[PDB]
RNA sequence: CUCCUCAUGGUCAGACUAUGUAGGGAAUUUUUGGAAU
């Protein structure tokens, strides 16, 4: 009750992930440094703007 | 292998160290350096009339011999470094076993 | 050059005697082997103290550091 | 378990338990036992609570000073039963604790000592120590 | 390779006496520098 | 609907900020999974978006 | 958060909107309440 | 407290001290409770909380805090950096880590500590066993580097199997990752029964999540993929048992066959099959049950075969120890009644088992042996003519790779039947199987011929009592198990019943024996039911150095490797009732001691190779429950909770049978190509049409990973598999494929590999390691690294003792491979074979197994070097000699002669003998002086001397004057033997298995280390000639040295050197 | 535990400092004794 079969029928990315990951970490690192730097203001902010 | 490691195992052990100068030492090993420099506490020391000393550090080369307790398990303490070296050193058909 | 190591290698499998620095002990026996650091192994060893036979020791190991000299007998 | 002639102490034979209700009093007791038992070369260490003894040190030790709760929980566990059998000497300090609601733990421990070990069946020495009490 | 050579040299050298001692569990006598002997 | 895909977002009351369409080709059990749509929560009963 | 930016994805169980992973700022503020 | 807040007002601080001491307790309790309940949302969060009580921190505080050496500034920076933890873990370059953590200092330290943080590449392949039961094969890799200070003793990791939501827990287990497991590819298997609705409609995936009980934020969750997993049909019930007893020994035709069975009336199950069995000649699936005699039914089949004047019979059981017992019972009775028939058991040699295949009417062999012998059916025409086969215990085709070997044999025979148009009667004897009818169908059978019964059909009602205990998964047994076993034994002993307990090892048997004695001494019953003075006369021998004291108190010891006499005494005590209790190790399930009751203590046995305990096969348990029958059959099984549902189902209900060919396909297809039946890939697919595998992949495609279920889908998936196979073979140089359907040819590697039957992977390993200028140590290592040694067991003691043994051994294992791997053990046991150490009886068995494997392997080692044309094959030959004999080449030739020891060797030095050939010239009086010993040993020595020939090496060259470079130059070497052999048997004490002698003729030049020619010869005659067709070397003068080297006997090396000038 | 070597990440113009599945701490200036009497 079983049919016969035919053999003819069958017949860098990781580095990029690690890289984009490194750029994500570094960018978040620069951003975090910016947050640390951010961590009177009305008149000074008016003078800047 | 290195017996000094076997000495390193000997912390908190009460021992009597005979020394090359003939001095007898009795105390609990706090540590032994790899130099076999032995630091001990609660030490009675007899120079060739005992002096009682809180802590004594002995330079390894001066140690003649160290007499260990008879209760110590030498079979267990001797085999370490070989196992550590083995640990440092360390397909279809996988299951010989079935269901 | 004839080095102490080759002379000693040729001395293996021969009856030898070794005078230690103390001179308190000399050992006469067949020279079985010697290692690179020059420790000595003798067989059928005999001990001569003060030039007289103390006794027959047998298979014996001599710490290198004690050896004053070795001579062939 | 220790010969008068041969001065080697037999470590693996006897085991000792001292039931002191409080951690602090356990501590005090332990220093006392160390002071008095130092000449035989005995390890007197605490089994209870902040003591934090593991599976091994119990085997290594000879004299134990425990609080009732932690001793109950140690002897309740099925794997250690060898240690429980090894203990010859069960000391109960302040048996008058039975009045208070921790005392239930002591009587449970007592019941376990008599009734629970019948397969080895050698009953340890039990010493109660208490303030003077009626009945 | 170096480890192998060291173990082998140890085996066929004068060290063979103390190696043979450990394997056979045989007694040996050691003349020491203290003028004491250990059997 | 076999696969819900939860994505980077910052929500507000009645509004939300959402990242791009996800690139999920790498994972298994994705053999041509088409993009059906998206789902969201609200508290107001509307017949329109 | 970046409105257009790349992210890796995986199968798993999603967390609560207010869950410990989503509220890290609160722990530094919580211990910072007593300070040091 | 989680956040580390010490306080000024100390009332709060006192309360928080209380919470400090009891918090991890309470939380841990809640976690365990939820885990018992099987609730997904709470259990993970509770596990995190427990971790937080233990290590005092939050998830949002980085796990670097719990390192003792990690500094404060760094952890502050990471807390404030708002970065996913996975990214930091994925970072590799240390400088790049320092840049990522934005402090250049300490970066290297941080990366070191990361590689000290747990990191797992985890995979899981689920697969259904049947529709209800679902087995998960998990591959758990551990990439982190160990530290005893930081990590501690071991790493407990909780493995959760939870549903697609994460709502409820399906299955859970705690697993210990030891220092040995880290970095190895570690498989973990478990089963789960499904629900009714989840059975009907099934989810896209289940979540498999690993969490550290200690380490923070491990969180490795890999989806367990269900995509088009289609479950099979409802299990069909077995053929019914009608009520008839009336079939008996009177029905059979000739009355000489009625004196056989030592009973008259047959059993209830045998009476059902008897009509199709004894009368007709058709293909019969006899089927089920261990207790109901399958031996008896096989006997009937054999008689039916003889009755028709047929005469060739193949009885195949996988258990080699019960084969021997069955041979002992058959030869004394069956053989003499027909009156001529030769019953034999096959040995390790292909040549010897061939000569037995000729001489003997009936052959008994393991599937591996007879598959290896029958691999060339075209070339051996005796195997084309085999009329009748009994496949005994066909349920063991499920068992590992060996079951796949055994279906390769079955498929090969069926392919032979179809190809040769031969009528071959297959009698398939097996256990209760749910998928049995499909299995018979593929064998050329009919639904009427198939008889499958349920396990409950047996005639001795047997209560299977399974009892589950806690924290047992990581241990062989615990103390509660031991008590309960003792209680059961006491019930049996107080009753008239006799009882037995089974154990993982000899060590475990000893431990349980001492324990039992301690239990007995207190209670009334230590009783042996016999006086204490009777028992010492039986145990006078005292072999098995501890078997005395346990057996003296009424508990016997039984394990493989024992002194046989001593074992037999134990068994006799049991049968006579002297010992009411018997402790049998696992491997001795083949020794069937009928019991009134059976206890099974521990379901977990340790193997080193796996590096964790693994539960027993349900097959082993079956062979372990066949022993006991009553007044009422009683079986106690001491099991875990995780294994309870697996044993409680598959013991009572039939075993679903599957096919493991998909693992061995490389080797199998290699074999087919070597036999050149499969000329092309089309030919191979048509060959895979005969597999029990094929039928199976159709009925249950989800188990084999073929997602498409359909004729086209099957075809595509199968062709994919075979294509992958062919690429491995051409890359490994087993074959070659070229377009003109398509043409495939065989190379020298595939030839030998397929002929000896060594697996593809082993051959590939040999190829990778073996080169020119290789040493004997390297060759021996290469030999030790193989897949054939997977079946050599280790529990922890074998490995530690290997370390202790290594002081005393001639060689030293290569430093860059793993000590725990079975290869190192094989290495040291070969060392202990070369030097005759006094081995523990545990290691003797492992040595025996190794020896059963090695001879083909060492043949492959010498021949592969010949194929690569290196003259160092001499050393391989010497090593092979050493394996056949048991002595080194340089150590002493004298020790080769059987049963020599130091003292006796000295007498040989006394008479100044060097070679063995001088012993042949000796006379009787001198021999008597040398050996004073027993008569059997003297006889074996005499046989050794006789069959060890003094053979002379002579050559005759065609033309010495005309010598042309690069031409095929035929030489005729005349070889002549001292005595013409009666038979070729090789005699060795330390190599128990039988060997036929052979020889290698060798030609090569010493300085270049080039072997020009080699040939193998079996010298039956006294004098022969052999023609080496060998290409000549380059121009000029060429040294050519011919060796005649025996495969068996050392110091037989006969050499003749001659030089020719080639133009 | 300590010093060296090596590797390494960083900083400075070879040196310094943290970490390390690393090697080591018996042949003249130190730790495998010329000490012993």
């Amino acid at each position: 009750p079983r049919p016969l079969f035919m053999k003819k029928k069958a017949n860098d990315d990781a580095r990029v992930l690690q890289t984009k990951k490194e750029n994500m970490i570094k960018n978040i690192d620069k951003a975090n440094q910016v947050a640390k730097n951010y961590e009177n203001e009305e008149l000074i902010k008016q003078c800047l703007l | 292998m290195k017996l000094v490691n076997f000495l390193k195992k000997l912390r908190n052990e009460q021992v009597t160290i005979e020394l090359k100068n003939g001095t007898t030492v009795w105390g609990t090993l706090q540590s032994v350096s790899p130099q076999m420099n032995a630091i001990l506490t609660d030490v009675k020391l007899t120079l060739p009339n005992i002096a009682s000393l809180q802590y004594i550090n002995i330079r390894g080369n001066t140690i003649r011999q160290i007499i260990l307790p008879d209760s110590l398990n030498l079979d267990s303490l001797l085999v370490d470094q070989k196992q550590l070296n083995s640990l440092r050193r360390s397909a279809n058909k996988r299951p010989r076993r079935g269901l | 050059p004839v080095n102490p190591k080759p002379f000693l290698k040729g001395l293996v499998n021969h009856r030898v005697g070794v005078k230690l620095k103390f001179n308190s002990t000399e050992y006469r026996g067949t020279l079985v082997s010697t290692d690179n650091y020059f420790n000595l192994q003798l067989n059928e060893a005999e001990e001569f103290v003060a030039g007289v036979s103390h006794g027959t020791l047998g298979e014996i190991f001599i710490r290198c550091n004690n050896v004053l000299y070795i001579r062939e007998l | 378990h220790y010969n008068p002639k041969t001065k080697k102490l037999n470590l693996s034979a006897f085991k000792i338990v001292y039931i002191a209700p409080l951690k602090a009093l356990v501590q005090e007791q332990v220093r006392e036992f160390q002071r008095r038992l130092a000449f035989l070369g005995i390890k007197v260490a605490e089994l209870t609570g902040d003591s934090r003894l593991s599976r091994k040190q119990i085997d290594e030790t000879q004299v134990l000073v425990s609080t009732p709760e932690k001793w109950d929980i140690t002897t309740r566990n099925s794997n250690n039963l060898a240690i429980v059998e090894l203990v010859r000497l069960l000391i109960i300090d302040e048996i008058h604790l039975l009045h208070d609601d921790r005392g239930p733990v002591l009587e449970s421990i007592v019941a376990r000592t008599f009734w629970a070990s019948k397969y080895g069946q050698e009953y340890p020495r039990i010493i109660g120590l208490s303030a003077t009490l009626p009945n | 390779e170096l480890e192998e050579l060291e173990e082998f040299e140890f085996k066929h050298g004068p060290m063979s006496l103390i190696n043979d001692a450990m394997v056979t569990r045989t007694p040996v006598i050691i003349s020491l520098r203290n003028n004491h002997k250990i059997i | 609907i076999k696969t819900v895909v939860l994505v980077p977002q910052l929500g507000h009351v009645g509004s939300v900020q959402i990242s791009n369409i996800p690139d999920i080709g790498d994972l298994p059990d994705t053999e041509g999974l088409e993009l059906l749509g998206w789902i969201h929560t609200q508290t107001e009963e509307l017949k329109f978006m | 958060f970046n409105q257009e930016g790349d992210y890796n994805f995986k199968y798993g169980i999603p967390l609560e909107f207010y869950n410990e992973m989503h509220r890290p700022v609160h722990f530094l503020q919580f211990s910072e309440l007593a300070g040091d | 407290y989680f956040s580390q807040l010490k306080f000024e007002g100390f009332a709060l601080n006192s309360d928080i001290v209380f919470i400090h001491q009891n918090a991890g307790r309470l939380l841990r309790a809640m976690f365990e409770i939820c885990l018992k309940r099987g609730w997904g949302h709470p259990t993970r969060m509770l596990l995190n909380l427990c971790k937080s009580a233990t290590t005092k921190m939050w998830p949002t505080n980085c796990p670097l805090r719990q390192f003792k050496t990690c500094p404060v500034e760094v952890i502050k920076r990471l807390e404030a950096s708002t970065v996913p933890w996975g990214d930091y873990l994925q970072l590799e370059t240390p400088a790049e880590v320092g840049r990522a953590i934005r402090s250049e200092k300490y970066g290297k330290q941080v990366y070191d500590l990361l590689k000290r943080f747990p990191k797992m590449s985890v995979t899981c392949n689920a697969q259904p066993i049947t529709r209800s039961v679902m087995r998960f094969n998990i591959e758990i890799i551990a990439d982190w580097i160990w530290d005893m200070n930081v990590h501690g003793s071991l790493e407990p990791f909780l493995l959760m199997l939870e549903d697609t939501d994460g709502d409820s827990i399906l299955y859970y287990d705690v697993l210990f990752i030891t220092p040995d497991i880290v970095g190895h590819e570690f498989t973990l298997s478990f089963t789960y029964e499904l629900k009714q609705h989840n059975q009907n409609n099934l989810p896209p995936n289940f979540f498999l999540t690993l969490i550290s009980e200690n380490w923070w934020h491990s969180e490795f969750e890999i989806p367990v993929s269900f995509n088009g997993f289609k479950l099979p049909k409802k299990f069909p019930p077995p053929t019914p048992l009608l009520e008839n007893i009336s079939i008996s020994t009177s029905e059979l035709g000739n009355d000489d066959f009625s004196e056989v069975f030592e009973f008259k009336t047959f059993n209830k199950i045998q009476s059902q099959v008897f009509e199709s069995l004894y009368n007709s000649n058709d293909s019969v699936f006899v089927g089920s049950g261990k207790g109901t005699g399958k031996t008896a039914m096989a006997e009937l089949a054999l008689l039916n075969h003889w009755r028709q004047n047929k005469g060739r019979a193949v009885y195949i059981n996988p258990s080699g120890e019960k084969i021997d017992f069955l041979l002992s019972d058959w030869n004394k009775r069956f053989s003499h009644l027909a009156g001529g028939k030769i019953i034999n058991k096959l040995g390790n040699d292909p040549s010897l088992n061939l000569k037995l295949l000729a001489k003997s009417h009936v052959l008994l062999a393991t599937p591996v042996q007879f598959e290896l012998l029958s691999r060339r059916w075209r070339q051996r025409k005796n195997i084309q003519s085999l009329e009748l086969m009994i496949y005994d215990d066909a349920h063991e085709i499920s068992q590992g790779v060996y079951g796949a070997v055994y279906e390769t044999l079955i498929s090969r025979m069926i392919f032979i039947a179809t190809q040769l148009e031969k009528k071959i009667r297959f009698v398939c004897l097996s256990n209760c199987l749910a998928n049995a009818r499909d299995f018979g169908e593929w064998a050329g059978m009919t639904k009427s011929n198939i008889y499958n019964f349920s396990p409950s059909e047996r005639i001795e009602p047997l209560e299977i009592n399974i009892q589950s205990f806690k924290d047992v998964e990581h241990i062989s047994f615990n103390f509660s198990m031991l008590q309960m076993a003792f209680e059961a034994s006491a019930a049996a002993a107080g009753n008239r019943n006799s009882s037995s307990v089974f154990l993982p090892s000899r060590k475990d048997c000893m431990e349980v024996a001492s324990a039992f004695m301690k239990f007995s001494k207190a209670i009334e019953w230590d009783m042996l039911n016999v006086e204490e003075e009777q028992i010492v006369p039986y145990i006078e021998k005292l072999t098995d150095g501890h078997l005395r004291a346990p057996l003296k108190h009424g508990v016997g010891i039984l394990y493989k490797g024992m002194a046989s006499n001593d074992e037999r005494i134990v068994k006799r005590l049991y049968e006579y009732g002297a010992v009411s209790v018997l402790l049998i190790s696992k491997d001795c399930s083949a020794f069937a001691c009928k019991t009134d009751e059976v206890i099974i203590l521990g379901t977990n046995l340790y193997d080193g190779a796996e590096h964790k305990y693994m539960p027993y096969t349900i097959n082993e348990l079956l062979e372990m429950v066949g022993l006991a029958s009553g007044m009422a059959g009683k079986v106690l099984i001491l099991t875990s909770h995780n294994m309870k549902a697996y044993y409680k189902k598959f013991l009572i209900e039939p075993l679903p049978t599957e096919s493991y060919l998909q693992y061995i396909i490389h080797d199998t297809l290699n074999n087919e190509i070597a036999n050149s039946i499969i000329q092309s890939k089309q030919d191979c697919v048509d060959w895979f049409t005969y597999s029990y595998f094929y039928r199976r992949i159709h009925v249950n495609p989800s188990y084999y990973g073929v997602r498409d279920t359909s004729p086209h889908g099957i075809s595509v998936f199968l062709s994919n598999l075979v294509e992958t196979c062919l690429n491995d073979l051409v890359e490994s140089s087993f074959i070659e494929i070229d377009d003109t359907t398509e043409i495939i040819s065989t190379l020298s590697n595939g030839l030998i590999a397929s002929h000896y039957g060594v697996s593809f992977f082993t051959i590939q390993s040999f190829v990778s390691s073996l080169s020119n200028t290789s040493t004997l140590k390297n060759m021996l290592y290469v030999l030790s690294t193989a897949v054939e040694f997977e079946s050599v067991p280790l529990r922890k003691g074998d490995r530690a003792l290997l370390v202790k043994l290594s002081k005393r051994l001639p060689l030293r294992f290569p430093e860059h491979t793993s000590s725990g791997s079975v290869s190192f053990k094989v290495f040291l046991l070969l060392q202990a074979y070369f030097s005759r150490l006094e081995l523990p009886v545990d290691f003797q068995n492992d040595l025996k197994d190794i020896l059963e494997k090695v001879v083909p392997l060492i043949n492959v080692v010498v021949d592969i070097l010949s194929a690569n044309g290196y003259l160092n094959a001499t050393t391989a030959m010497d090593l092979a000699q050493m394996l056949i004999q048991g002595v080194w080449d340089v150590d002493n030739p004298l020790r080769q002669i059987p049963h020599f020891n130091n003292k006796i060797l000295e007498k040989c030095k006394e008479i100044n003998v060097e070679t063995v050939y001088d012993i042949m010239a000796l006379e009787d009086e001198e021999r008597d002086e040398i050996l004073t010993l027993t008569d059997s040993q003297l006889a074996q020595v005499a046989a050794f001397v006789n069959n060890y020939p003094n053979v002379e090496l002579t050559y005759s060259l065609n033309n010495s004057d005309s010598l042309i470079s690069g031409v095929k130059q035929k030489i005729t070497i005349q070889l002549t033997r001292d005595v013409e052999p009666e038979n070729l048997q090789v005699t060795s004490e330390k190599y128990p298995f039988d060997k036929l002698e052979s020889w290698w003729l060798v030609l090569g030049e010493v300085s270049k280390k080039e072997l020009y020619a080699i040939k193998k010869v079996t010298l039956n005659k006294e004098t022969q000639q052999y023609e080496l067709e060998f290409d000549t070397p380059t121009s000029g003068k060429h040294n050519l040295t011919i060796w005649c080297v025996c495969d068996s006997y050392l110091d037989a090396d006969k050499e003749l050197s001659f030089e020719i000038n080639v133009k």
